[PDB]
Parts: C-alpha cells; structure tokens; sequence
C-alpha cells in the first residue's frame, strides 16, 4: 500500500482523537479480515483473550496506534508482536529489504514479454525480407601504380 | 574576395579497368590546398 | 522502424527477467495441474502448434509452386 | 537451491538479448532489418532458456510466507540494512496485474462451464496416440547399429592380377 | 577443400538438426504438467510454462524446415553442380 512513499495527509481524519485510528484499522477494506483472530491487542481474541486479533490471517488491526496519519501497525500474523517479518516491505530495524517482490509474477511477465518480442521479430522479419526458399581488382598495375603515386606523393608533398 | 582553392582532382590519362581510388591523391591535393602557399 | 520496436521489447523482456532474478537472489521443505486452466493451456498450445505448421506448409506449398514454374528456376536449377 | 542455477540462466539470457538489441539499434541505420541477422539464433537461445526455466521449475518437490533464516546474509553479502536500504533505488506493471487478475478470477479470464475441457479431452487422447507412435518408432530404429557400403573389390584381383610367373 | 568431409559434415549437421527437432516435438507432446512444483504462482507458472513448451515446438519445427531446405540447396550443389560425373549430356 503506503510501504514506499512517504506522504502526510492529516486531512483523512479530521478528529485527531484516539479512538480514530482505531477506527480506521477496524473497518476492512477491501478484503481484511474480521475481529476472529488471536492476539493483536486486547479485544475480541476468541472465547479467551490472547490479544485481539493477530492470529494467522490478514492482521489488520491497531496494533500500535498513530492518529497523526494513519495506522502505522505491521500485520505480525504470528503468536508474537513487534517483528519485522511483514507481507510488504517495512522492517524496523533502521529499514530493510525482504522478499516481498513476487518472483512468480515477475518471472510470467518476462515470459509474455519474450513471447511479444519473438511475435513482433516474426511479424518483421516474414514480412519485410526473404524467409521462404526464394572491377576493383588491384593485380593490375595499380599493385604497383599505387606505389609509384606514394613515392612521387612523397617526393612531392 | 575570398580566394578560392582546388579542393578535390580527378586524373583522366593497358587494361580497361584501370583505376577507382583517387584516395591518397585527393588527400595529398586537400593538404596542398590547405598549405595556400 | 521495425528494429528499434524489436530492441524496445527485448530490452523490456530483459528488464523483467533482471527484476525477476533479483527477486529471487520451486522451493519445497521438510517438516499446472488443476485441471481447469490447463485444459485451455493445452489448447492455446495446440493452436499455436498449428499456426506453426500451417506457415511452414504455407511456405513449403509456395516452394512447390514456384519450382512447379520452370521460368525461374534460379533455385540452383536453372544453373545446372 | 535449484532457482539460482534458472535465475543465473535468466541473466545471462538477458544479457544476450541486451547485446543483440544494441547490436541491431546501433547498426538499425533507420530502417527495419529483416535478413535474419541473429534472429534464428536468438530465437533458439530464448527458447532454450525458456526450456530450462520450464525444466528448472517442473525439476523436483524438493500473505507471504519468506524463508525463515541472518536471513539477509544470503542477498546482501554483510547483513547490512543500512547499506541495502541505501543501495535498494540504485514501473506501472499493469500486465501483471492483468496477468494477475485473468488468473485469479476463473484461471482463464474467459468462460466457466463453457470451456474446451473436450478439446482437451482429445488433444490429450491424440497425445497419447502419437506418444505411443513416437515410442515404437524409436523401439524399431534403435535396432540400427551401422549403414556400411560396398563398392568395386580392388584386394581380390590385386593377388589375381597376371604377371611373369 | 575435403569435399568429402564437407558433405560428409553437412550430412551430420542435417542428422543432429533432424534428431534434434524430433526429440524437441516428443518433449512437447508430453506436455501434461500434473505436478504442482509451483509455489510461487501456479497458475502464472503453468501457462509460462505451456508457452514456453509451444515456443519450443515451433522453434524445432523452424529450425528443422531451415535445415531440410539448406541441405537439400547443399546437396543439390554439391551432386547436380559440383560432380556430374554424367556428362552424357555434352555428348549427346
């Protein structure tokens, strides 16, 4: 999402209170899950309280609130908070790369990039040049009137 | 006024094909002309 | 023209595969068969094969007629 | 371990298509060059890679789950993140997303029960057939050991060439 | 210059292009890919690799077409043109 830019909209929440950036990382959207998960913070974990709703699964909650902007909590789909092992790239320790750039799609990409390229060679070359089945000698005296003409040249010059 | 200066020559006097390349002549006459002596 | 769109689409095919190996720089552990997509897979495939072959016979029917024509049987023919 | 030998393949093979790219922009000289000047082999090199990729992928069983390793020791020689964050700037990708989304809504993007499930009933019944064809062609010429000729016999009229005695 | 030996290696540059295009059109008839090894994306990976195969084919089919007609441009020079040791033709 907002991984790689660094922009301030304060204009989103117009209410800088707490209970907005709580409210913000409640709603699902498009397709994060409910409030059915473990431990994320405190409230509706399971028939037990583990924190809230960090188990494995889309973990979007508020896990550490910041009403400036936005609800700058890593998803952390594990028993333990505070670690930088997210689905984007975002790490905590003075910021890292990780593996987040799919190597399939990328992969497929370069394949239909390939395929394009073969294409637009084929429709280049069948279509512009053959792809079915369809004296200046100097032996003669030059080999020695060139010779002739750089020695009268440099006599000259 | 601007004087001018032969730039390129062309030498018109056996076989029939008799030479093509006038080459080093014609970068021997540039240098004769770019003398202007 | 056409050469530069060619080296156009090389470069951008090699840029993907460059991004696609560092991403990388397949993989089981220890502790395309879904039988849906692959039935259009192998049809697409089958297409393509025969589109091949089709160009290929195209050519080789083009072939035939113009040695069928003896006017210009420069193809070596004419010569010996 | 095996995607490092079909990533160092990738690379090289686009370092070839980088070199035969310049190669024909450089000597283009405005106009579209078709005589085929290393468009078969170029064609046969990409191919070939696209084979060991295939290969290299279908080898062996031997929201993002990375490998649990330090972990960015193996990427980045050091385990410095720092210098990878500094290093990591030195991009619209709307055909992956399209790639992405014809995958992902019905695998095909185009029809669900209308699909040519018995197209490809057939084509893998006539699969089988030629599969089946090709393995007894090669049972029958792998019988083959050598063609030899015959020609004039010089060695028995040498020994029966007349002479004095 | 080893006329003998350059036919003799054009023959078997025909021979391996000929087994190569075979072997490469076998490989793409077993086409099946029941294997799931794609974890990454299956699906993406899949039609790649469908691609890919189709590619090959018609990449050994091309190659096989090109070395049929040169060799048969090969072997018509160096039989018609080059020894026509039949030069019945002149006398007649």
């Amino acid at each position: 999402n907002l991984l790689g830019i660094s922009w301030v909209d304060s204009s989103w929440i117009p209410i800088l209170n707490s209970g907005s950036v709580l409210d913000y990382f409640s709603e699902r959207s498009n397709p994060f899950y409910d409030r059915t998960c473990n431990n994320e913070v405190v409230k509706m974990q399971r028939l037990t309280l583990e924190h809230l709703n960090q188990m494995v699964g889309i973990e979007y909650i508020l896990l550490h609130a910041q009403e400036p902007i936005l609800f700058i909590i890593r998803k952390q789909q594990r028993q333990s908070p505070a670690q930088v092992i997210p689905l984007a790239d975002y790490y905590i320790i003075a910021g890292v790369i990780y593996q987040a750039p799919d190597l399939g799609s990328v992969i497929n990409s370069r394949v239909l990039t390939a395929v394009h390229g073969i294409q637009s060679a084929f429709d280049e070359a069948m279509s512009y040049c053959r792809y079915h089945p369809s004296k200046e000698e100097p032996s003669s005296i030059f080999q020695r009137q060139r010779v002739d003409a750089l020695l009268i040249d440099l006599r000259q010059k | 006024e601007v004087p001018w200066r032969l730039l390129k020559l062309e030498i018109l006097v056996r076989a029939l094909v008799h030479s093509m390349q006038i080459d080093f002549i014609h970068q021997l006459v540039q240098s004769r002309l770019f003398a202007d002596e | 023209d056409s050469v530069r769109n060619n080296l156009r689409s090389a470069l951008t095919e090699m840029c993907v595969l460059y991004d696609v190996l560092s991403i990388v720089r397949k993989k089981f552990m220890t502790l395309s068969p879904q039988t849906l997509q692959l039935i259009s897979k192998k049809k697409s495939l089958a297409g393509a094969a025969q589109i091949l072959l089709k160009g290929a016979e195209r050519l080789t029917k083009s072939v035939a007629e113009n040695q069928e024509n003896k006017l210009q049987r420069d193809f070596n023919s004419e010569l010996l | 371990q095996l995607e490092a030998s079909l990533d160092a393949l990738l690379n090289q093979v686009a370092d070839l298509k980088n070199s035969l790219g310049s190669f024909i922009y450089k000597l283009e000289n405005e106009y579209d060059r078709l005589t085929w000047p290393s468009v078969l082999d170029s064609f046969a090199l990409l191919s070939g890679q696209l084979n060991t990729l295939n290969k290299v992928l279908k080898h062996e069983k031997t929201q993002v789950i990375i490998p649990l390793v330090e972990d960015l020791m193996r990427q980045t020689e050091g385990r410095v993140p720092v210098f990878s964050h500094e290093v990591v700037p030195d991009k619209p990708d709307p055909e992956v997303e399209e790639q992405e989304k014809q995958l992902t809504t019905d695998a095909a993007r185009i029809g669900a029960d209308a699909a040519q499930k018995q197209i490809q009933s057939l084509n893998k019944m006539c699969s089988n057939l030629l599969e089946k064809i090709s393995k007894e062609e090669r049972e029958s010429e792998s019988g083959g050991l050598r063609p030899n000729k015959q020609t004039f016999n010089p060695g028995d009229t040498n020994a029966l060439v007349a002479a004095v005695a | 210059q080893s006329k003998e030996t350059l036919l003799q290696s054009y023959n078997k540059r025909l021979k391996d292009d000929i087994k190569s295009i075979m072997d490469n059109f076998t490989e793409i008839i077993k086409t099946a890919k029941i294997e799931d090894e794609t974890q990454v994306s299956r699906a993406t990976q899949g039609e790649q690799d469908n691609y890919e195969m189709h590619v090959r084919a018609a990449n050994i089919v091309r190659a096989g077409e090109s070395l049929m007609k040169l060799v048969s441009d090969l072997k018509q020079f160096l039989i018609l043109n080059d020894f026509p040791s039949v030069n019945e033709a002149i006398d007649q």
